[PDB]
């Protein structure tokens, strides 16, 4: 699953 | 404070399936457990499509990019309060909490 670079 | 769990707008397990069928409008959030990891997850709705930013836990403090929050609703009220954007590179913002189904 892909998240928000942070 | 409030623990988390009992926030209006921590829904717990719910895959992300379920979020982009709770979150509506640009700005709508939730926050949730963690489903391919084990970190909280604050999912927010952006120009159609769930955005997913992962809280960082270190050192006794939660954060995005950002300042440091001794909890998890903190920072929520912050990012509401200021409508400062959650990354730089996102430029998403938090507008309304979207209640637990339940
Ligand atoms: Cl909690
Ligand atoms: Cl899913
Ligand atoms: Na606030």
């Amino acid at each position: 699953p892909v998240y928000e670079p942070v | 404070g409030k623990p988390l769990h009992e926030q209006l707008w921590y829904h717990g397990a719910i895959p992300r399936a379920e979020v982009a069928e709770l979150l509506v409008h640009s700005g709508d959030f939730l926050v949730r457990e963690g489903q391919s990891q084990p970190d909280y997850v604050l999912s927010v709705l952006w120009d159609g499509l769930p955005r997913h930013f992962i809280i960082q836990s270190l050192d006794n403090l939660y954060r995005l990019e950002g300042e440091g929050f001794p909890s998890i609703p903190l920072l929520i009220d912050h990012l509401l309060s200021t409508q400062q954007p959650l990354t730089k590179k996102s430029g998403v913002v938090l507008h309304r909490a979207v209640p637990k189904s339940r």
